[PDB]
């Protein structure tokens, strides 16, 4: 997203890329044609049905994605909490005995 | 009738040799982590609040734990780090940005508010002394040095100025003025802190990978008068490891196909055997990243550490991501 | 040697490279691939050579397609030529003065 | 490969009746017996089928209301377990015997196994149980001489 | 057969081709290109020749 | 000029040229060594030349 | 509420391994851990030290106060890794002064051949059994269950009603008294030859084989026998699952002639360190690490190498002709 001139922002004192939920945000999307003929259909079947679903970017015309194997998920993911600084302050994960 | 103590040091003691004791192939130990159980344990516990039954430990508890494994994956102790907690200088998320404990750790330029210096990896600096003006841990006593002086735990009022500076020993901020004092470590190098750091805890270096650069550590600088040294572990103390591991779906397809209602509960198992079709055959480590659990031989290795959870899901081209800290 | 990029097969299956090793190997691909006919940033529609020199060795060899402008003045240069050369043929080499030692 | 449903264990009296399950009348069982390692050895008056596969689906039992409570929990389960005496010796084997007069015609986890107790062939003549020891090593287990 | 691999028109626009697509499109463009004169393993300042 | 691009790191990250940046970035350090090798959709083995 | 809640658990192995790691790291010369060992303190914590109830201040940790156990130390002496051994604490069938010698628990591990009344068989050396079953008849840890089946199917512990009547006996993997009659069943080991109890053990703790030491002989530890089906094994403290290493030493006053001699108030304070490193006459020169037994302090280097474990008595006196001996063992 905002990428003033030359590059993407990344917010103050903590410098941290802005990501917005882009316009077009939530969409349906055609699946028009070309993966039953761009496939051939491998992938045990699914060859559209499996598709890749969801945000990965290989559309290849984006802001977010810039180059990475992974793309991290904060949401369903856990520190659970304990201790020290940093940590969450939901723990989100528990451990008990 | 006597009193005895074994030093803090020797926490980070078991741990390097724990950390020399993982071997490649030959006669020192190989770790495999290990998924299983897509079995459910009640309809509940997908729920919220639900909490597995506590886990069990025996030669039964092995089988089942045994019999359900999904899969296994090795551990290069290049994914074995020493960490300490991670606290910054300055972040105001977090209470007390600003405001110090005797000996308390903190890092450097990690982070914009955090960095004074551009074109350095982190910092990491330990506060030896604290504002005068302050709170003592031990509500009797109003003077910090008197506090610290019969040693109850002091809480300085004042906040510091900014995040410590210089490679030199005790900078500290000492002489123009502050409260606190600072003591240099060594610097992170960029590379390995984004890639190695958890927020809540930075990785701390070994001494044989720190016998290869003290300076891509920054440690070069310092100082050591005993020739080489290197022993730094000893000085942060940092008696807990991370494992890191990388579970993906291409090995473990099956488990991987949609549908599936994940694993339960995780297992880490050292020096397992491979499966041989006859059992005269000798015995061989397991060098593969992963195993199915058929391609290991039944019950070999050891597992040292059982766990259980709610279920987790995983999923063909998702690539799932674990951490452990053993703390010794 | 030319750095070929691999994916797995077909679309959404599994296997393929990386993005992140997508890069290093599609761009090393590019230096190599120009830095001999470009040498630095720009290529030579003329093509580019590369000096050895009379400094370094008394003696270089066998690269096939790899152009040498040579020097003698610091010591003699014995210049080898790959051997056995299979059924290949065809291969030009090119050595020249830069200067004329 | 050698799969599917029948799982058999079957029972010979007679030889006018018929082959008979008994083990084998169960669904659960059948997912015990391994080939590679589920096998049978007999002893005198007594069989030994190996399984060196146990999970069990029933065992777990749920609400554990006193961590419940105390967690102010719902749900969980509790972990149970019946017990079955496990080889200790790594691949740790589990066993079923029909042990009364020879078969009798129940299974069941064994008080323990003498060990390794498949494998061992049975003589009635010069009665051994001998197997082969991997490493190569001829093992003969037998009885002798009271005095 | 350059195997131009196209973007569409500005960044955020949910067109494109494929990281996918662009695979082989980016791999065969070298291939093509470069076994040209690179010719497989290494390119040739000599030049390629191809009897 | 040969345009390279720079290379995010192994996760997802704001730093480095994002892919976009990327698209016509590699896409154009084509078309510079290839327009001097190649001009036009065609590459030569021969080298172009340019009147 | 708390989405996440999970369990997970650490194996008594992993003490053992750690153990047998920690055995692997004390080393000869190279890269792998030595061991030194230290006493000193003349002086006398106070004019109590003497009498009786009185506890010596519980060390400190601190560069002050390794400094402060380093200023006084007298002594200083190497440990050779054969000194180290694992152990499990001793159980002898039948023996009166501990409790219940004819009421064994499952899983307990008993020792056989150790004494007269113990000894079943002549010409062997002590036994190691460990105990499955128990008789039928006991009472339950859980004070709801009357049953020993029912108390186990929770898996409660329980205490048979029946005493033992015979100790364990026989090689033979299964084999505690299952035909003729009892409610014990035994479980058996490997059998220890006399010179090892005899020197190694103690009536409290049996001395458990390292594997390693095992891989030289099954046979002289009764281990060849059996069975294993993973071919060689010998990790059999894993079977046993042994925590817990001896250190044994052994004080000569010759070393330390100084602290030995008549009217010495004793060390009060016993300090362990590992890896030191020898005193240098040029602060540039290379380190050395300590091959020899007994170092006068002095012929260390300051501070070099670290102490994991401090230690502070009443005081003890030293003194010559006397030889005195000093156990640490340790559960990882």
């Amino acid at each position: 997203k905002l990428t003033p001139t030359g590059e993407i922002e990344h917010d103050s004192v903590t410098g941290e890329a802005i990501y917005e939920p882009g316009p077009m945000a939530g969409v349906k999307y055609p699946l028009p044609d070309d993966y039953n003929a761009e496939n051939n259909n491998s992938i045990f079947q699914g060859q559209l049905p499996s598709e890749r679903r969801k945000l990965m970017s290989p559309l290849f015309d984006a802001s977010g994605t810039t180059f990475a194997q992974f793309r991290d998920l904060v949401n369903k993911r856990l520190k659970d909490n304990i201790g020290n600084p940093r940590d969450p302050e939901n723990p989100t994960q528990v451990k008990i005995d | 009738i006597y009193r005895a103590i074994v030093t803090s040091k020797f926490r980070t003691e078991k741990m390097l040799n724990f950390y020399n004791s993982i071997g490649s192939g030959p006669d020192k130990n190989t770790i495999f982590i290990t998924f299983g159980r897509s079995e459910p344990w009640s309809s509940n516990e997908n729920e919220v609040g639900f909490a597995p039954p506590y886990p069990t430990d025996s030669v039964l508890g092995v089988t089942d734990m045994w019999t359900h494994m999904m899969g296994t994956v090795k551990v290069l102790p290049s994914m074995l780090d020493a960490v300490i907690p991670r606290r910054d200088w300055g972040d105001t998320r977090y209470p007390d940005p600003y405001t110090f404990r005797i000996n308390d750790i903190v890092v450097c330029n990690s982070a914009p508010y955090n960095a004074t210096e551009s074109g350095a990896g982190w910092l990491v600096y330990r506060c030896l002394d604290v504002p005068d003006t302050g709170m003592c841990s031990i509500a009797s006593l109003t003077d910090k040095d008197e506090c610290l002086k019969l040693g109850g735990k002091w809480t300085p009022s004042a906040r510091s100025m900014t995040p410590p500076e210089g490679r030199g020993d005790a900078e500290g901020t000492i002489e123009p003025g502050d409260g606190y004092v600072w003591e240099y470590l060594f610097e992170i190098p960029p590379d390995v802190s984004i890639n190695r750091c958890t927020n809540e805890y930075i990785v701390v270096p070994w001494p044989e990978e720190l016998k290869e650069d003290p300076t891509r550590w920054g440690y070069e600088d310092n100082l050591t008068w005993q020739q080489d040294d290197f022993g730094l572990i000893y000085r942060v103390k940092a008696n807990t490891i991370r494992f890191k591991a990388y579970l993906d779906s291409v090995y473990f397809p099956e488990a991987a196909l949609p549908g599936n209602k994940g694993f339960r509960q995780i297992s880490i198992i050292t020096n397992p055997l491979e499966a041989k079709a006859h059992p005269n055959d000798p015995n061989v480590k397991a060098e593969k990243d992963y195993y199915d659990p058929e391609d290991l031989m039944r019950h070999s290795g050891e597992m040292i550490y059982m766990e259980n959870r709610p279920p987790i899901i995983m999923a063909m081209d998702q690539t799932e991501e674990i951490n452990i800290l053993f703390t010794f | 040697m030319k750095q070929n990029i691999n994916i797995g097969n077909v679309v959404d299956d599994g296997t393929g490279d990386y993005l992140r090793k997508g890069g290093i190997k599609i761009n090393e691909n590019f230096d190599e691939l120009y830095y001999e006919l470009g040498d630095g940033d720009v290529p030579y529609s003329a093509g580019a050579w590369k000096t050895y020199n009379a400094s370094s060795g008394q003696t270089l060899t066998a690269e096939w397609g790899k152009s040498y402008a040579i020097n003698t003045s610091s010591g003699r240069v014995t210049i080898n030529l790959p051997k056995g050369t299979v059924n290949d043929y065809n291969k030009v080499i090119r050595a020249r003065d830069v200067f004329a030692t | 490969i050698i799969d599917s449903a029948d799982k058999g264990i079957y029972v010979l009296n007679h030889d006018e009746k018929t082959w008979k399950r008994v083990f084998g009348n169960t669904e659960e069982e059948r997912r015990r017996i391994q080939p590679g390692y589920a096998n049978m050895s007999t002893d005198g008056k007594l069989v030994s089928l190996s399984s060196s596969n146990f999970k069990f689906l029933s065992d777990n039992v749920v609400n554990d209301p006193e961590t419940a409570a105390k967690y102010q929990l719902i749900g969980a389960v509790k972990y149970e377990f019946p017990r079955e005496w496990l080889a200790d010796k790594h691949y740790h084997m589990m066993a079923f015997i029909a042990d009364e007069t020879s078969d009798w015609e129940t299974f069941t986890p064994q008080p323990m196994k003498y060990y390794a107790e498949p494998f061992f062939n049975w003589s009635k003549k010069s009665n051994t149980r001998c197997w082969i020891n991997n490493s190569d090593r001829a093992v003969v287990v037998y009885a002798d001489l009271k005095y």
